[PDB]
C-alpha cells in the first residue's frame, strides 16, 4: 500500500510514502519515504525557449514542491514558443512545439 | 523555347498565404509581348502575371508568370497550365503540373545530428546536419539560426529530397550548416527548424550545442534542501 | 485451461520505416506491425553468455520476455478483450517464428536467437535425448512458452479468461501481420465510414474537416495496401490453398476475426 | 544521330572493377555494316563489342559498344576515339573520350556521425550519416561495409554530388545506412568507404561504433541538505 503524497509533474518528484510491516511486537516498523526524480541531463533554464544555455544547476526543494521555473517536459499541455520563420526579403512571426507527440491536435 | 515549371511548396503556401504559379521559360529571345493568363482545368483563364524579368546575363528573356488562387481550390487537385502566347514561339506549348493525388501525410522524424569530434580536431570548420527523414509529401523546407535571428540563405544548403530506401512512402531530405570552430567553441545555440503539412503546429524545433549534441562531460550540480519535509 | 499457480509463479503506430532482412531482393511491400516493432524480445551477446553457465536459464529468460509482452500488450489493449487476446496470439507466433529463426526482421536478435538455441541445446542436450534443433524444440515445448505467456498475461489485471494458441504458429508471418493489418484497417475503415454517413449523407465545414481526414488516411492505407497486395501476390504461389484467391477476399472469408466485408474493404480498396 | 559518348564515373569505375569506354548511338534507325572501332594514339585498336539488339520500341540502334581497357590508358590521355562507320555518313562519326585535365584536385573529408539520441531513444531505426565534404571533381562514391563484409547496394542511398555554399569549387555529398536500433547496440562497427581521385590512395575509410560520442565525463554531485 503506497501513498502519493504530492506529484509535480513539470518537475517529476514522486514523493511516495508506506509504512513497511514487520512481525507483530512493540513498533519497530521503519517509516519511509519514497521519491523518484527523473533528471533531465539536456534541459535549458527554459524548456521551451531554446536561447538559454544548459543549465547545470538542479534545484529540488522538496517543501516548496510539497505545497516558477521546472526541469522536466510535460505530456498535457503545449509548450509553445514563437519563432522566427523566413521565405524572402520579409519574415513571417510563427508558432512552434518544442517537444512531439505531447499535445498534438485530435 | 523549353519551359521550367516550379511547382509551389508548402512553406509558399503557409508563410506568404498566397500561391505563387510561375514557369520560367529559357532559351528564349527579348521581345517583350508576354502575357501569360493562367487557366484552370477547364477552358476559363482567371488571372494573368504582375511582374515579369527582363535582365539576364547571357542575353535572353524569361517569361515568368504569376496568379492568386485560393488555397482551397489549390489543394483540391485540378490542372494548372500557364498558357504563354509570346510572339517568340513558333507554336504554342502546354506544361501540365498540378498537385500530385497518392502522396501520404507521414510525420517527419526531424534529429539534429552534432559534428564530429574529428572536424573539430582539424580546428578550420565544422558543419551541423539536420536529419529530417520520414516525410510525406517530397517537398520541405529547412531553415537554420543562432540563438535567435535568422542566418543568411547562404550559409545552409538544403538537399534535393530522395525517397527513403527502407519505406518507400516516405522521404528524407539533408541539410548542412558550414559553421567556424570558434562559433563551436564557447557554442550558441543553432537551431533547425522545418515547416512541413504533416507537423501538429506546421513547425518544429531541434537545438544543439557543445554541450548537448554528444558532449564531451555531465556538469551538472544537484541540491537537494529540507529532506524533512511538511 | 488456465494455467497452474505455481508455474506462474516461476514465470507511434508507424508501419513503415522498419527493418526487414533483403528488402529488394524478397519480401518486397512487408510492413512490420507497431506491436512486433514494439516487441519485449531482446536477446544479445551478454545476456545469452550470462544465461548459459546453468541449465534452464535460457529457457526460463525466453519465457520472462514473453510475460513481459503480454503484459505490456494487456496493459496497452485494456479496453477490448478480443483485441488484447489476438495481440497475445499474435505476440506467440511471433516469437514462435523468432525462434524458429524464421523472422524476415534485419534484427541481429531474429537472426541469432536461433543460433544461441542452437548451442544451448547442443552444450546441454547431448545426451538427454531431447530435440536439439529449434524447430522440433518449438513443437514439442510450444505449449510451455503458451502457459507461460498466459501466466504472463494474467498478472496485469487478473483476468479469469483463457485461450488456446488455435494454429496460429504455423502461418507465416507476413500471413499473421496482413491478417492484423487488415482487422486494423476494417475496423478504422467501418469506423471512419459511419461517422462519415452520419455527418455528410444525412455542417459544411465539418464535413471538409472529415473528407479532409478519410483522405490522407486513405492515402496513406492505398500505399500500404498496394505494398502488401504486391508483396502477397510475389508470396502466394508457394501455398496452393492461397494462391487461387486475392487479397481482399482472403481477407474477407478465411479471416473470421476481420470483420472485413465487400464494403468494408473491397468496394474502398480495390474499387 | 544523337552519339552521346559519356565517360563513364569514377564510381563505375571502382564499382565494376573495369573501365568500359561508351559510345552508343540514340535515335536512329537500325542499319546494318556498322563498324564501330575504337583509335587512340599511336594507332592502336584493340576492342571487344556486345549486347546488339536489332530492335527497340523507340526504334534506335544500340551499338552501345562497351570495352575493356586499363585505367592508365585513360590515364596517360590517349584520347579514345569512336569511329561508328554508319551508311548514311562515309566519314566515321568521331568521338573523343578524355579526362578534363586542369580541374581542381582537392580531397574530401570524410566525417561519419554518430545517430542522434533521440532516434535511439524512439528504439525504431539507426540511420549512420556519412558527411563527405570538400572534393572538386565531384566524383565521390560511397559503400558501407560490417565487419569487412561489404551490405547489399539497397540498405544504403547515396545522394548525388552537390556544389558547396562556402567554397564554389569543393562539392559535398551525403550518405545513410539504416539499422535496426538494437543492432547500433549490439556493438557493430560500421565503415564507410569514400572513393575519389584526390585521394593519395583514392579511398577513405572511417569507422563508427557506439564508443564514438559517448559522454567521457560524468560530474554528479548529490548534495542534500535538511536546512533551507
Ligand atoms: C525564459 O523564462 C522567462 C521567465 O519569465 C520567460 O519570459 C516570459 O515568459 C512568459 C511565459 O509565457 C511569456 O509570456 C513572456 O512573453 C516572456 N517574456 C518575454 C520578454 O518574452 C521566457 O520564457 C524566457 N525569457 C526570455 C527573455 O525570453
Ligand atoms: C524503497 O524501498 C521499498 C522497500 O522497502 C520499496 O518498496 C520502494 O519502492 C523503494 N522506493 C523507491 C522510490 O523505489
Ligand atoms: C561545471 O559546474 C561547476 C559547478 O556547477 C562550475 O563551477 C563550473 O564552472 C562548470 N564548468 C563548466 C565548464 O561549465
Ligand atoms: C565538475 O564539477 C565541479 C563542481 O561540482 C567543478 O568544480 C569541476 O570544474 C567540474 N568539472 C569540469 C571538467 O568542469
Amino acid at each position: 500500500e503506497r501513498i502519493v503524497l504530492v506529484d509535480n509533474k513539470c518537475k517529476c518528484a514522486r514523493i511516495t510514502s508506506r509504512i513497511i510491516r514487520s512481525s507483530e511486537d512493540p513498533n519497530e516498523d521503519i517509516v519511509e519515504r519514497n521519491i523518484r526524480i527523473i533528471v533531465p541531463l539536456n534541459n535549458r533554464e527554459n524548456i521551451s525557449d531554446p536561447t538559454s544555455p544548459l543549465r547545470t544547476r538542479f534545484v529540488y526543494h522538496l517543501s516548496d514542491l510539497c505545497k516558477e521555473t521546472c526541469y522536466t517536459y510535460d505530456r498535457n499541455k503545449c509548450y509553445t514558443a514563437v519563432v522566427p520563420l523566413v521565405y524572402g526579403g520579409e519574415t513571417k512571426m510563427v508558432e512552434t512545439a518544442l517537444t512531439p507527440d505531447a499535445c498534438y491536435p485530435d | 523555347i523549353r519551359v521550367f515549371a516550379i511547382p509551389p511548396s508548402f512553406a509558399s503556401i503557409f508563410l506568404t498565404k498566397s500561391t505563387k504559379l510561375t514557369c520560367l521559360v529559357t532559351d528564349l529571345t527579348t521581345y517583350d509581348s508576354v502575357t501569360i493568363s493562367w487557366t484552370r482545368q477547364n477552358g476559363e483563364a482567371v488571372k494573368t502575371h504582375t511582374n515579369i524579368s527582363e535582365s539576364h546575363p547571357n542575353a535572353t528573356f524569361s517569361a515568368v508568370g504569376e496568379a492568386s488562387i485560393c488555397e482551397d481550390d489549390w489543394n483540391s487537385g485540378e490542372r494548372f497550365t500557364c498558357t504563354v502566347t509570346h510572339t517568340d514561339l513558333p507554336s504554342p506549348l502546354k506544361q501540365t503540373i498540378s498537385r500530385p493525388k497518392g502522396v501520404a501525410l507521414h510525420r517527419p522524424d526531424v534529429y539534429l545530428l552534432p559534428p564530429a569530434r574529428e572536424q573539430l580536431n582539424l580546428r578550420e570548420s565544422a558543419t551541423i546536419t539536420c536529419l529530417v527523414t520520414g516525410f510525406s509529401p517530397a517537398d520541405v523546407f529547412v531553415q537554420w539560426m543562432q540563438r535567435g535571428q535568422p542566418l543568411s540563405p547562404e550559409k545552409y544548403v538544403t538537399s534535393a529530397p530522395m525517397p527513403e530506401p527502407q519505406a518507400p512512402g516516405r522521404y528524407f531530405a539533408h541539410s548542412i550548416l558550414t559553421v567556424s570552430e570558434e562559433e563551436w567553441n564557447t557554442g550558441e545555440t543553432y537551431t533547425c527548424v522545418v515547416a512541413h503539412e504533416a507537423l501538429p503546429n506546421r513547425v518544429t524545433e531541434r537545438t544543439v550545442d557543445k554541450s548537448t549534441g554528444k558532449p564531451t562531460l555531465y556538469n551538472v550540480s544537484l541540491v537537494m534542501s529540507d529532506t524533512a519535509g511538511t | 485451461k488456465c494455467p497452474t499457480e505455481e508455474i506462474c509463479k516461476d514465470f507511434r503506430n508507424n508501419w513503415l520505416g522498419s527493418s526487414v532482412k533483403n528488402f529488394s531482393s524478397d519480401n518486397k511491400g512487408v510492413l512490420v506491425p507497431p506491436r512486433r516493432q514494439s516487441l519485449c524480445l531482446r536477446i544479445t551477446l551478454q545476456d545469452f553468455r550470462t544465461k548459459k553457465k546453468k541449465e534452464g536459464d535460457f529457457e526460463k529468460f525466453i519465457y520472462s520476455y514473453a510475460s513481459s509482452e503480454a503484459r505490456k500488450l494487456r496493459t496497452i489493449h485494456n479496453n477490448n478483450l478480443e483485441k488484447a487476446h489476438q495481440a497475445i496470439r499474435y505476440s506467440f507466433a511471433d516469437i514462435g517464428n523468432i525462434i524458429r529463426g524464421d523472422d524476415m526482421m534485419d534484427t541481429p536478435t531474429s537472426k541469432e536467437t536461433i543460433t544461441y538455441l542452437e548451442k544451448v541445446l547442443k552444450i546441454y542436450n547431448e545426451n538427454n535425448d531431447k530435440p536439439k534443433d529449434a524447430k522440433k524444440w518449438w513443437t514439442e515445448n510450444r505449449h510451455h512458452v503458451w502457459e507461460a505467456m498466459m501466466c504472463g498475461y494474467q498478472s496485469a489485471q487478473k483476468d479469469n479468461q483463457c485461450t488456446g494458441y488455435g494454429n496460429i504458429d504455423d502461418i507465416p508471418q507476413f500471413l499473421r501481420w496482413f491478417r492484423e493489418w487488415g482487422t486494423y484497417v476494417c475496423e478504422e475503415s467501418e469506423k471512419n465510414m459511419n461517422t462519415l454517413k452520419a455527418v455528410c449523407f444525412p455542417e459544411n465545414e465539418m464535413c471538409s474537416s472529415t473528407l479532409k481526414k478519410y483522405e490522407e488516411w486513405y492515402n496513406k492505407r492505398k500505399t500500404e495496401w498496394t505494398e502488401q497486395s504486391i508483396k502477397y501476390n510475389n508470396d502466394k504461389i508457394n501455398y496452393t490453398d492461397i494462391k487461387t484467391l486475392s487479397p481482399s477476399e482472403y481477407l474477407i472469408e478465411k479471416c473470421p476475426e476481420c470483420k472485413c466485408t465487400k464494403k468494408n474493404l473491397q468496394d474502398v480498396f480495390e474499387l
